[PDB]
């Protein structure tokens, strides 16, 4: 299959027409998405088959063909960019200063940008273009608007 | 059965539309990977 670095749509045909269920990142021959997108299912790249390698429902992450590769982190200060890939629409950078998820186990970066659920897996970048995590596991606040964690995995 | 299609390079882009705010929220994370608002 296609193993060029970059961002990819995650499609299924099991439903009506072809539906975008999420997004992912290809880096160093590994495909990175969120667990709730694929549920750990195998994927197709043309005729090539991608098999799950690592996954954790609680981190809501999964890697294909190898171990999690993305280890850059939000610096705690700078604006970032969400490379949104919404269903049926072209890729688009949105610049934002992340807010914060405060939890018993520490603080996480968060981005206040509402996109369709099928945008789950779109990468968040720093100004050097390194991926600091994935968009699409978050919470609905008092208003009714959605806010996503910046979800980053561990590199071994 | 799920398949992947390339959508773009991963690049920082100058003069991207700047937007959204920066909310500080108290959240809990359950064992199912579901965030919730502590209040
Ligand atoms: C209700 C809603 C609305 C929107 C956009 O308006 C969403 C956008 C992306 C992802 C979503 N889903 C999640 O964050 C779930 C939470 C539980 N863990 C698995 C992922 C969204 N859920």
């Amino acid at each position: 299959g296609e193993t060029t670095d970059g961002v990819y749509r995650v499609m299924t045909r099991r439903l009506l027409g072809s539906t975008q269920v999420g997004v992912g990142v290809m880096q160093e021959g590994v495909f990175h998405t969120m667990w709730h997108v694929t549920k750990g299912a195998a994927l197709r790249s043309g005729e090539g088959r991608l098999d799950p390698y690592w996954g954790d429902v609680k981190q809501d992450l999964v890697s294909y063909c190898g171990p999690w590769k993305l280890d850059a982190a939000w610096d705690g200060l700078s604006e970032v960019q969400l490379l949104a890939v919404p269903p049926g629409e072209r890729a688009k950078n949105i610049q934002t200063l992340p807010g914060i998820f405060k939890t018993k186990d520490g603080d996480i970066g968060a981005v206040a940008l509402d996109y369709p659920a099928g945008t789950s897996g779109s990468p968040i970048l720093d100004k050097c273009g390194r991926v600091i995590g994935l968009y699409g596991n978050g919470v609905v606040i008092k208003n009714g608007s959605y806010v996503s964690a910046i979800t980053q995995g561990k590199r071994e | 059965d799920m398949y992947i299609e390339r959508a773009g390079d991963i690049t920082w882009e100058k003069d991207a539309e700047v937007t959204g705010n920066s909310p500080r929220l108290d959240v809990a994370l359950d064992e199912s990977g579901d965030f919730s608002l502590v209040e």
